[PDB]
């Protein structure tokens, strides 16, 4: 029933202040404390900031002192987090969640669970980046039928794409056999690189032609890359 | 000083004594400087009206609590905003500081109350006992 | 200053649930001058059988007063976790001239349990807790009664076996259910019948710990503990403010049966107190442990001319309020409890 | 401060198997140690908090036991759905900061499978853009660990080669490795021969697959 929605998460230049807003639906934000957790890719979630329901006292992680500002408005039902001097390493997914203290009083071996950690925040990915570069897609064709031998793979490589969302399909999603998706990687340039490959029958090579279909969400471009 | 700081009770028999501690005695501790509240007033919510506050006999003023134990400087001004339950408005407190003398001088107040019939604060000392079957009895309440 | 003992080890306070409607009850509690219940006895003057009229702080006759009761927190049969208090935390009453409370009148009779109407248990006498402050301000969460500067907190200890009185500056703490902390609803004190109130074992620290979790104690001028006596009989407690010092009067210390007020303790507070709070205490108990609880009723003292009759014992058994009733004013005239029939002019 | 390390780090666990995941506790001063089960791409789900409770929707087979300074999570009747990354964080009333979680994802034990290697020549469009990006693909290798060495004209190449692992299939559990190369137009012509040398735990003999420019 409780819904948490986060807004204001977007690509930002380094050293530029950004505002993050968390909104609670059908939730008692006024009488519930809010805890913020940041997830770094390849690393576990770590708590960054806590805003009290009263809002008198706000606590921040040792790494960020004064960088993160947490404001809780009960009437708005929205909590505002301010991040400044953001850096590439700082890039992370930020989640707003509510944690309830677990207290047990053993008057006669009595324990109370006292747990309300349900409805964890979905979180927003914010990337610190600038100088965005338009995506380039290159279709890959095997040098010889003999080189493929027993197993043949048809694949395309997306290179130099700054925007986070890129959709990759083979034959407009007709070929779903042995599809492999490789996570985007950042080099010294910092431009994302995406590899998508589909397993294909060795016998159906050259005689059968496979066309790459790539969709870019910002440019609404549906590139066809044939072989 | 009497109106905004300490008022001795007129109805109760009272003695006001000013005494100076001997230099040889080290039990007393010197304060940073003598300090008194020059004036204490409460600003009304409108802020165009200020009501002077006079200390009740042997009762601390609301301004006294806001003022620190030793006033930082002569003519120091302290402003506090009262809560809505208190009617809000502002509290105006002015504190005046007198430089400490070479020999500490301390105001002493003696209050003697005979209102309760039975209590025994008596001087250091048969005649003083039950044998007296005839006249005066220097009892605590009266003789 | 004076040490308050160990500070609370729990950053997060116990969560509080408020059910004012359940606490509200209908009953008749009218003070009667003829009974002399709620009539103070003057320590200054002692008189023989002959009646005399004296002026003193007295509650007006026919005052129902303010009913205050404490209830056990919401609890599963196996575990008691929640704390139950009526919204007296946000209810602030001015300390104009002090107040007189009556306790144990409800006890010795069987009444419905406050938390559950269906459940009925014999009522148990309880001791009220009063925190008095010159200035009271709203908390950051917005709950009223977080005075902070308040310097006069009296709470029963060892399940009311003894009374603890101290004056300290309250310190806000950051924890779930704490006043400056997250999820703040109310501030309460919890006493457990199974362990804290078990026969032969009474823990003063457990009540102090509950107060410490909500507010840390700093700049503590003094610590006072009075063992007094505990019995299931009607008792009257009166707190008054005087220029020489704050004066505390308890009927139990001298005559529990008489109900007369005799000073038992002197508090060295010379600060004017403009506000007080009542019944912030709560009970932590399982559903079987819960029993009907006696309540504390506040009667405000006011300067009032009173006709007083003293018996051979010297305790006052008959009193008349000149202010209330034309006939009572006529009784004050002639210094006689009974007046011969006549036509008399009145104000 | 709180220092937390998970000694297993990664767990190789078959279906219907019993495994113990042990994470150290920095201090015994705080008794609150909690376990979180996290599904990749999803927020973490609480398993235990005070260690005296079992989360609703969590089976009895999952259990948390703390002995001395080490807390271990014991799992029985393991399933592919059950395998997930686990974070254990010390919770301290005195310390506002919350402990980070190292993460303990569980891989599934299976019969060893020989890798299949496919080589992709750089796209002509990529060469026109100015960058040469030869791609080396490894497929169907059961061990997660795989070794790929890039040699150009039989000379070791480093930095330019980058290895990426495909997301594990839910049922197939296929594992694939992709190599991305960054080369200039001058580097492309300079490197007449591009070769993939791959060493694998399953392989008993490392294999080399090489090509030159201009087969088509």
């Amino acid at each position: 029933e409780v819904q948490l929605v986060e807004s204001g998460g977007g690509v930002v230049q380094p050293g530029r202040s950004l505002r993050l807003s968390c909104a609670a639906s059908a939730f008692t934000f006024s009488n519930y404390g809010m805890h913020w957790v940041r997830q770094a890719p390849g690393k576990g979630l770590e708590w960054v900031a806590v805003i009290w329901s009263a809002g008198s006292l706000k606590y921040y992680a040792d790494s960020v002192k004064g960088r993160f500002i947490i404001s809780r408005d009960n009437s708005k039902n929205t909590l505002y987090l301010q991040m400044d001097s953001l850096r590439p390493e700082d890039t992370a997914v930020y989640y707003c969640a509510r944690e309830n203290t677990t207290y047990y009083y053993e008057t006669s071996g009595s324990w109370g669970a006292s747990y309300y950690f349900d409805f964890w925040g979905q979180g927003t990915l914010v990337t610190v980046s600038s100088s965005t570069k338009g995506p380039s897609v290159f279709p890959l064709a095997p040098s010889s039928k003999s080189t493929s031998g027993g197993t043949a793979a048809l694949g395309c490589l997306v290179k130099d794409y700054f925007p986070e969302p890129v959709t990759v399909s083979w034959n407009s999603g007709a070929l779903t056999s042995g599809v492999h998706t490789f996570p985007a990687v950042l080099q010294s340039s910092g431009l994302y690189s995406l590899s998508s490959v589909v397993t294909v029958p060795s016998s159906s090579l050259g005689t059968q032609t496979y066309i790459c279909n790539v969709n870019h969400k910002p440019s609404n471009t549906k590139v066809d890359k044939r072989v | 000083i009497s109106q905004f700081n300490y008022k001795q009770s007129f109805s109760n028999p009272t003695c006001l004594i000013l005494a100076t501690v001997p230099h040889n005695l080290t039990t007393i501790t010197k304060p940073l400087k003598y300090s008194y509240i020059n004036k204490c007033s409460r600003l009304l919510s409108d802020d165009r009206t200020e009501v002077p506050q006079l200390v009740n006999a042997n009762q601390y003023s609301p301004c006294v609590s806001i003022v620190p134990s030793t006033v930082w400087e002569d003519g120091d001004y302290y402003r506090k905003q009262l809560s809505p339950l208190e009617g809000g408005g502002w509290l105006v407190a002015s504190g005046s500081t007198v430089a400490m003398t070479e020999q500490l001088q301390m105001g002493f107040g003696i209050t003697v109350q005979y209102g309760t019939d039975t209590n025994s604060v008596c001087p250091k000392l048969k005649i003083a006992s039950q044998l007296g079957n005839c006249v005066e009895y220097s009892l605590y309440g009266v003789s | 200053y004076v040490d308050v003992g160990p500070d609370s080890v729990k950053s997060a306070c116990i969560e509080v649930d408020i059910q004012q409607t359940f606490f509200d009850k209908t009953w008749p509690r009218p003070i009667d001058v003829s009974k002399a219940d709620g009539i103070i006895y003057p320590q200054g003057r002692t008189y023989s059988n002959i009646t005399i009229t004296y002026q003193g702080l007295f509650p007006y006759q026919g005052d129902h007063g303010d009913m205050y009761v404490y209830s056990a927190g919401h609890a599963t049969g196996t575990t008691p976790q929640k704390l139950f208090v009526a919204n007296y935390s946000q209810d602030v009453k001015q300390f104009a001239n002090g107040f007189v409370v009556r306790i144990g009148a409800a006890a010795n009779s069987t009444g419905t349990v406050i938390i559950s109407p269906s459940t009925s248990a014999t009522i148990r006498k309880i001791y009220p807790a009063f925190m008095l402050g010159s200035s009271v301000g709203n908390f950051s969460d917005g709950k009223m009664g977080r005075f902070f500067n308040h310097t006069l907190v009296l709470l029963p200890d060892g399940c009311g076996t003894l009374l603890r009185a101290f004056y300290c500056i309250l310190e806000p703490r950051s924890g779930n259910h704490c006043p400056a902390g997250n999820s703040y609803t109310s501030f309460a004190t919890y006493h457990t019948p199974a362990t804290d109130c078990s026969d032969g074992n009474y823990n003063r620290n457990a009540s102090l710990n509950s107060f410490k979790e909500y507010f840390n104690l700093r700049n503590c001028t003094f610590m006072y503990t009075y063992n007094i006596t505990e019995d299931e009989i009607l008792e009257w407690f009166g707190i008054t403010q005087t220029a020489q010092g704050v004066h505390l009067f308890s009927s139990r210390y001298v005559d529990l049966y008489g109900g007369n007020m005799f000073q038992f303790a002197t508090l060295p507070v010379y600060d004017t107190i403009k506000y007080y709070s009542i019944i912030p205490h709560s009970i932590r108990s399982i559903q079987s442990d819960r029993k009907a609880w006696a309540a504390f009723y506040v009667y405000k003292l006011q300067p009032l001319t009173f006709l007083l009759d003293f018996s051979v014992d010297g305790y006052i058994r008959r009193a008349i309020d000149c202010g209330f009733n034309d006939l009572s004013q006529l009784h004050c005239s002639y210094e006689s409890f009974d007046v011969e029939s006549g036509v008399y002019s009145v104000s | 401060d709180i220092q937390m390390t998970q000694t297993p780090a990664s767990l190789s666990a078959s279906v219907g198997d019993r495994v113990t995941i042990t994470c150290r506790a920095s201090q015994n001063i705080s008794s609150y140690l909690n376990w979180y089960q996290q599904k990749p791409g999803k927020a973490p789900k609480v398993l235990i908090y005070d260690t005296s409770r079992l989360q609703s929707g969590v089976p009895s087979r999952f259990s948390g036991s703390a002995s001395g300074t080490d807390f271990t999570l014991t799992i029985s009747s393991l399933q592919p759905e059950d395998f997930a990354t686990y974070y254990c964080q010390q919770s301290c009333t005195t310390l506002r900061c919350w402990t980070f979680g190292q993460g303990t994802k569980l891989e599934i034990k299976r019969t060893v499978a020989a890798p299949s290697v496919f080589i992709f020549p750089p796209s002509d469009e990529q060469l026109k853009s100015g960058t040469a990006s030869v791609v080396c693909l490894l497929n169907n290798f059961y061990p997660r660990e795989a070794k790929v060495q890039w040699k150009v004209d039989n000379a070791l190449q480093s930095g330019n080669s980058q290895e990426s692992v495909t997301e594990q299939d839910s049922k197939d559990s296929t594992y694939s490795l992709s190599s991305t190369l960054t080369l200039s137009k001058a580097d492309y012509e300079k490197h007449k021969v591009y070769a993939c040398e791959v060493t694998h735990q399953g392989l008993s003999s490392p294999v080399t697959k090489s090509f030159n420019r201009g087969e088509c």
